[PDB]
RNA sequence: CCGCCGCAGGUGCAGAUCUUGGUGGUAGUAGCAAAUAUUCAAACGAGAACUUUGAAGGCCGAAGUGGAGAAGGGUUCCAUG
RNA sequence: CAUGUUGGAACAAUGUAGGUAAGGGAAGUCGGCAAGCCGGAUCCGUAACUUCGGGAUAAGGAUUGGCUCUAAGGGCUGGCAG
RNA sequence: CUGCUUCUGGGUCGGGGUUUCGUACGUAGCAGAGCAGCUGCUGCGAUCUAUUGAAAGUCAGCCCUCGACACAAGGGUUUGU
């Protein structure tokens, strides 16, 4: 009926965002009746508040890229945005050499 | 006679042109509850979540042309608005609609 | 603010507890004639000065 | 409270773009159009487009619609109803 | 976070904010206003004039994707190998 | 402006017709710049060729159906010389 208070204190006690609190929807009555922190530990261990995972952000299609980076593929004149200076600078060539 | 199951292939692309980009999901929800009421008389249309998620499976935007539906009408459940049977519309996947007609799937 | 003088937090208690409603027996005397407390100040409306 | 004989005056309103208060027609009208977007199911409840939970689709996109503060507010905090 | 203090239904005219237009091309207009063109990077090339600093991204060209290669540019350790 | 049982009628889906786009995924290839390995085979590889005028969309205000599927002899408000 209102599990914001139950929502706010779960979010604080996993120590994650209010996002990634689960309340089971079919015991929603059981979780109403919590009122504290160490009522909602219990809760956690029954694991009827979850914790859902991060939402995944593959960098897979970022290492195959790169990957054809280190090939010279994707690095060609027409996808040369900033100049050959600001790209690899020449005092920095310099100081190697 | 009353407790009836029926397969339906619901053409929503021909239900949905010339809706606006952000309109075309929430409008293919209330042709999907249109063509419940439609073929089984029933005002209490209940779309089940599987199906909502379905049509809306490409974005708001874009919707499957043609979405497979199995359209069950059912003795209501307790504390009774006074519609007798309520429709409930539930998804079905389907890799070809090519040839696909209104099955009266049994119980 | 956060940071406060003491003589400006005596300031703002003498205030919360002047806004309180009337209490329901104080109409049941004799010769009554408050329907409610019109010095009421809500932190939105009246900005008590400063 | 008033008639008669006298006495006295802050003594008669349609106006002053008069003063104060009230009420019309306008009119159920203008309007409730800046910043992309919602949807499905359930729960509580007399009652749900808006509340809460779950699921979907989106947005801010670390110079944030994020997390903290100073000025300023002053209890707005928190729970319950 | 719930679209900015409301939803629902239509998709007329007039708006407001975006676009696109055959052939012509500023004939429009006080006036190219508005819009459009132009744009990054690499390689060329660059005038009058000049306080010799500039002008200068002057103007004017070329190239640019994906893919498979090739060459060049280094450390570490006992003209060399690892 | 139309339609709502002449055993008939619209409607939903399907299937053809039309048409738009330009040849789907998968599989196959001693097609493929070349490259890597293993003693010719095997890989990695944009693209190419066949399958393939393929695939996909097509009335929502295209045309035709006699193929499926339910639905349809109702409801409401009035009207007298």
């Amino acid at each position: 009926s209102m599990l914001r208070l139950q929502k706010r204190l779960a979010s604080s006690v996993l120590r994650c965002g209010k996002k990634k609190v689960w309340l089971d929807p079919n015991e929603t009555n059981e979780i109403a009746n919590a009122n504290s922190c160490q009522q909602i530990r219990k809760l956690i261990k029954d694991g009827l508040i979850i914790r859902k995972p991060v939402t995944v952000h593959s960098r897979a299609r970022c290492q195959k890229n790169t990957l054809a980076r280190r090939k010279g593929r994707h690095m060609g004149i027409g996808k040369r945005k900033g100049t050959a200076n600001a790209r690899m600078p020449e005092k920095v060539k310099w100081m190697r050499r | 006679n009353e407790v009836v199951t029926r397969e339906y292939t619901i053409n929503i692309h021909k239900r949905i042109h010339g809706v606006g980009f952000k309109k075309r999901a929430p409008r293919a929800l209330k042709e999907i509850r249109k063509f419940a009421m439609k073929e089984m008389g029933t005002p209490d249309v209940r779309i089940d979540t599987r199906l909502n998620k379905a049509v809306w499976a490409k974005g708001i935007r874009n919707v499957p042309y043609r979405i497979r539906v199995r359209l069950s009408r059912k003795r209501n459940e307790d504390e009774d608005s006074p519609n007798k049977l309520y429709t409930l519309v539930t998804y079905v996947p389907v890799t070809t609609f090519k040839n696909l007609q209104t099955v009266n799937v049994d119980e | 603010s956060s940071h406060k003088t003491f003589r400006i937090k005596r300031f703002l208690a003498k205030k919360q507890k002047q806004n309180r409603p009337i209490p329901q027996w104080i109409w049941m005397k004799t010769g009554n004639k408050i329907r409610y407390n019109s010095k009421r100040r809500h932190w939105r409306r009246t900005k008590l000065g400063l």
